[PDB]
């Protein structure tokens, strides 16, 4: 009976790894800013590109959840 | 956080003074000054009450 | 030098109250419109209403036996559906007919509907307060059922 | 005429706590006293020097 | 000392972390009702099922069994 | 004796006495704060009470 | 000022000191209702009024529990049946 | 694009004109009539303004009300009068007798008048 | 007059002065609702703080009571001398652990009951 | 029967109901008497610590002031002292 | 002593004995 | 003195850990002019002239 | 009918990753601050941005769970 | 409903990632206090902010658990 | 009485998830003492605070395990 | 030979995390010793303090495992 809900919940589990990746990204960002502020503006660009992948995958995940909670 | 642009809601200047926001003096504040001023009347009150009670209790206890 | 001759302690009280009220007016004027009106009128008013109603009036938890006997609340807003256990505050003069009409929204109720409390059926020409006092003292959980039998 | 010295409370709290206090006092008897008396010694020294 | 503490700063009646504040807090909770005894309407909520109550009843009824009187007190 | 059995009352037995030897002590002791100070920043208390 | 250890007192104050006006108003309303009930009693009643009771529906045609009086259709030599 | 953003700014400041007109009207109608006098103004000045004025004092969480108590450390010869000295000599120690008496009295009252509870009888 | 040049510019419409009387862009009931919402949502901090406080208050009670019950179980169950000899050291460890928890609770309580003003 | 909802306005009685529960369960009984004694013990310990602080302060004042020959009083009030006839 | 000259500020705060008055004031709920 | 100043600063200042800065929609003069430096200049040239 | 509760719990079993990411965030903040205090305002400025994503993911990690508890 | 009892446990399993995160955070705090001690007043503050998040998340992981244990 | 035991065993996972984090905390204490032996205290306070946090999480999960095992 | 065995086995999944924590502890001890041997007696002390939690937690889990094997 709870097929769709269970599958959606099992799909939603990768958000943990996504958040871990984002945390590693921004940790490296703040570390590189502490180690060389003069290139801060550059580092953030690459960090955003990282988000441009990570969040994108996360979005795909949530879309699949929305697909599977309603079949 | 300071900036050169002013938003819409903050367009019409300060409407409030500083004391409307900032906390009073830490050691010379309104209540402590008030109670230091009211100390004599309270001293009068409680001294009179205590003396009345003590005199009554003594008038009972002596005989 | 405490006190002055020709002046009364009541006059001094009036002085102090005037000072306090003027200070309150000044502090209310020089305050944020976003917060002060709410914090000074709407939360006090709601708290007053709620506490007075609870501490003064007397309320009842209402249940219904069957879903077919539930009222129609589709049209009225903020409550699209009946839920059992609703707390309902009433006046001491309320009767069972008035309660039934209040439940069913002044609309045609089902047939042979009656009220019970702890298994004990109420007459319809009965004061709800006294019927509860008699039958279910300090357990006002009422139930609406169909008496076909 | 009681079970106080044969109690789970005894064996769990009284003997362990007491034995630990005894062992620690025996092992750090002089460190503690010196650390305590440091201030008094310094004060007496200062007072005597000021007097002199 | 207490009187002077009242006019010292951060030393008013029960405010602060001083011993005067603790004593005033104690007097305040005493003056409150929460530690008062319950009324007769509310005795069978805790008091009639209390070890203190039972022990005191047994002590002041030396050779007797107050279970029945406790039941009747609950009924009352 | 139906309604007269809850009227047989007995008093408590606790004694509130304890000697307070401060000559043994030379250090201060910590103390709890029991209530918030409303004599200062009274107007802002609902607005800053949730912070730390 | 404040602290996490004072969260109990902060919550209690915020939730209870606004209720004190309502509590005093309830007490005043109760005292006034008692006053009006006692004035009514002094004026006079057919059947008695219980002062400390929630509701007093009793009258010439109504019991002390809101029901109709039994055997109240006729008149009685000693007057009221109560 | 130029056209459109320019006209956007144009009616941005149109709305600003409307806001300013209603602001003036609100003020001169309501607030100039409801303005406080200034008699009951706040009887203090903010610590930043005092610091800029060179006026702020930070110290003395406590105070000494009476000059007799203020000048004690400056007199150096009579910090306390003779009468005061003999009165102070009465409090060299705390009174355990009075502590005991008051504590026993308060415990008796609290126990046998304020903390009575019912007990069963057989 | 000095300010007549500026006060000549301040002439309003009927609709202007009605709008000002009502306070359209200066009352902001949406801002009032947002303030009320934020203020009510800020009540979670009290729950967090009381949770932390009760944990720090009961930490020594737990260390003294439940691990005590476990040790009491082991004492009730053990019979021989070797196991008892080895368990004495566990008991001493529990003593040290209790004192450690008491120090920690002291620390957190002086942190949670320290007020600036 | 136990699904007795109640209006969401009555959440303001959360703390009141909590304190009433803890009163009926703990405070108005023997455990409440123990709690009152606990509060009195807190007061006792605060007083003891205050007096201990004063004891330590005076115990240091003795050693550091009573044998100086330079502190007839506090230095902040030396303006009020008489003047030395030997200085010139 | 008259009501007026009793409740005069100088006499009230200097020469009068307000102990009984303020005790009655504190115990007002008891009497009520 | 330093404790006094640090306490008052921590309490009143606009920071990442704000105690008193909260529910701010109408700002006072000091904070307004500290955040909006354009208006301090305009409001100041007008006052002197 | 506990399968809905099971689905809600499974969907709620990903906040650990968000928490690990936030811990790494604030760890890098503290590290780069001890390495260079004068630049704190930037490390914080980026830190909040990271939270501005992570907390949002966590919010989803709650919201969908609640939905799976009822729908 | 035994699975309710399971669900609560699952809702608590995220604590395994939570505590880890907290640990990492305080680890960095200690490293900072071992590198630039004279700015403890900063680092502890930031750490508290982090806990102000992490605590809340953990509390959710408790609350929902208990809810799934009752409802 | 079979689902309760499994619920407790599944809830016991956060203990192992929490032991990691305490390990990292005390490792950081060790490394800080190795890099600056002149500061032993002010590192043990933060270490004990983090231990207390992770111990609180452990106590939470163990308490809920004992609860669900008999309720 | 039923659910009790399954629960007592599932309880043992935390021993991996406890072992990882112990490994982190003693790896930090080893690193600190190799860096500054002159504080060995300190580091070892702290390591033992860490074990005083970690080991104990493991023992807890083992006991609860037996409690789920003979509940």
């Amino acid at each position: 009976a709870g097929v769709a809900s269970l599958s959606a919940a099992i799909a939603l589990m990768s958000v943990g790894g996504v958040a871990q990746g984002i945390g590693s990204l921004f940790a490296a960002l703040v570390s590189g800013t502490a180690r060389n502020p003069s290139i801060k503006e550059d580092l953030f660009t690459y960090t955003l590109i990282g988000m441009g992948f990570l969040e994108f995958l996360g979005i795909i995940c949530v879309l699949m959840s929305a697909v599977l909670l309603y079949s | 956080k300071p900036s050169w642009h002013v938003a819409r809601e903050h367009r019409f200047g300060p409407t409030l003074p500083d004391h409307a926001y900032y906390g009073e003096h830490a050691t010379y504040n309104y209540f402590v000054l008030f109670i230091r001023g009211m100390r004599p009347y309270l001293e009068k009150i409680f001294g009179d009450c205590a003396s009345t009670i003590k005199n009554a209790a003594v008038a009972v206890y002596r005989p | 030098p405490l006190g002055v001759k020709g002046r009364s302690v009541f006059a001094g009280m009036r002085s102090f109250i005037g000072q306090r009220l003027g200070r309150l007016y000044d502090s209310f004027y020089y305050s944020q419109s976003s917060t002060k009106y709410v914090m000074v009128f709407l939360f006090p008013a709601g708290i007053f209403y709620t506490r007075f109603r609870a501490d003064t009036k007397l309320g009842y938890h209402v249940f219904i036996n069957e879903e077919k006997l539930y009222p129609d609340y589709s049209q009225n807003y903020f409550d699209t559906k009946w839920t059992n256990g609703r707390k309902v505050y009433l006046d001491d003069e309320t009767t069972v007919e008035q309660l039934k009409a209040q439940i069913y929204g002044g609309k045609a109720a089902p047939e042979n509907v009656k009220v019970a409390c702890r298994g004990r059926v109420f007459e319809d020409a009965d004061n709800v307060a006294m019927a509860v006092r008699a039958f279910c003292k300090r357990d006002p959980r009422l139930l609406l059922f169909q008496d076909n039998l | 005429s009681n079970t106080v010295l044969s109690n789970a409370w005894f064996y769990s709290k009284t003997f362990p706590f007491g034995a630990v206090f005894y062992m620690l006092g025996s092992y750090f008897y002089r460190d503690i006293r010196e650390k305590l008396w440091k201030e008094e010694k310094s004060l007496i020294h200062t007072a005597q020097e000021n007097k002199n | 000392q207490f009187w002077e503490a009242q006019f010292a700063n951060r030393s008013f009646f029960f405010f602060g972390n001083a011993w005067t504040s603790a004593a005033a807090f104690a007097f305040f909770i005493w003056w409150s009702r929460v530690f008062d005894p319950p009324p007769k309407e509310r005795l069978d909520r805790y008091w009639l099922n209390s070890p203190k109550f039972r022990i005191l009843s047994a002590f002041h009824n030396p050779g007797k069994r107050p279970g029945l009187k406790i039941s009747l007190m609950t009924y009352e | 004796l139906l309604g007269h059995t809850t009227s047989v009352t007995m008093g408590n037995s606790d004694i509130f006495f304890l000697p307070k030897p401060s000559n043994l002590l030379k250090i201060a002791l910590p103390a709890f704060v029991f209530m918030p100070n409303l004599t200062i920043f009274t107007r802002a208390f609902p607005f800053y009470a949730h912070t730390s | 000022s404040t602290s996490p250890g004072l969260a109990f007192a902060n919550l209690t104050l915020l939730l209870d000191v606004p209720q004190l006006p309502a509590i005093w108003a309830v007490n005043a309303w109760r005292e006034l209702n008692g006053l009006f009930t006692e004035m009514k009693t002094l004026a006079g009643t057919s059947d008695l009024l219980y002062p400390s009771n929630r509701y007093n529906p009793q009258n010439e045609k109504t019991n002390r529990m809101g029901r109709p009086r039994k055997y109240n259709h006729g008149e009685w030599m000693f007057g009221n049946s109560y | 694009i130029q056209h459109w953003n320019k006209s956007y700014e144009k009616q941005v400041y149109s709305e600003s004109v409307a806001l300013n007109r209603t602001f003036q009207a609100r003020n001169q109608l309501v607030l100039d009539r409801l303005k406080p006098s200034g008699a009951y103004r706040l009887p203090a000045v903010d610590y930043k303004r005092q610091l800029s004025r060179g006026t702020l004092v930070e110290g003395a969480d406590f105070y000494l009300p009476t000059a007799q108590e203020q000048q004690r450390l400056a007199r150096h010869f009579e910090p306390y009068s003779e009468q005061e000295q003999e009165e102070r000599r009465k409090f060299r120690f705390q009174s355990i007798s009075v502590y005991l008496a008051v504590a026993l009295g308060a415990s008796f009252v609290h126990d046998y008048f304020y903390q009575r509870r019912p007990v069963a009888w057989c | 007059r000095p300010g007549q040049g500026s006060n000549a510019q301040f002439q309003t419409s009927l609709a202007d002065k009605t709008r000002g009387l009502l306070g359209v862009g200066f009352l902001r009931p949406t801002k009032m609702a947002s303030f009320a919402a934020t203020f009510l949502l800020n009540f979670r901090f009290y729950f967090m703080y009381m949770a932390r406080t009760t944990f720090q208050a009961v930490r020594p009670l737990l260390a003294f009571s439940v691990f005590g019950e476990v040790m009491k179980l082991v004492l009730a169950t053990m019979s021989s001398g070797l196991f008892s000899f080895l368990f004495s050291f566990v008991l001493a460890f529990e003593v040290f652990y209790f004192f450690l928890q008491c120090y920690i609770s002291y620390t957190f309580l002086t942190m949670f009951f320290t007020v600036l003003f | 029967y136990d699904n007795t909802a109640s209006p969401k306005s009555e959440l303001i009685f959360m703390a009141g109901n909590a304190l009433g529960y803890c009163t009926e369960r703990f405070f108005e009984n023997e455990y409440g008497q123990s709690i009152f004694m606990f509060a009195l013990g807190l007061a006792y310990l605060a007083m003891l610590g205050h007096e201990g602080k004063i004891h330590g302060a005076v115990w240091r004042m003795k050693h550091l002031f009573a044998t100086n020959f330079k502190m007839v009083g506090h230095p902040r009030y030396a303006y009020a002292l008489p003047k030395n006839p030997l200085l010139q | 002593v008259s009501f007026s000259q009793f409740f005069d500020s100088e006499y009230f705060w200097t020469k009068a004995n307000v102990g009984p008055f303020f005790l009655f004031l504190f115990t007002s709920p008891f009497w009520y | 003195k330093q404790a006094w100043h640090s306490r008052m600063g921590k309490f009143n200042d606009r920071s990442d850990t704000p105690m008193l800065y909260a529910y701010m929609n109408e700002l006072p003069s000091w904070e307004y002019y500290d955040l909006h430096r354009s208006a301090f200049l305009e409001h100041m040239t007008y006052f002197l002239v």
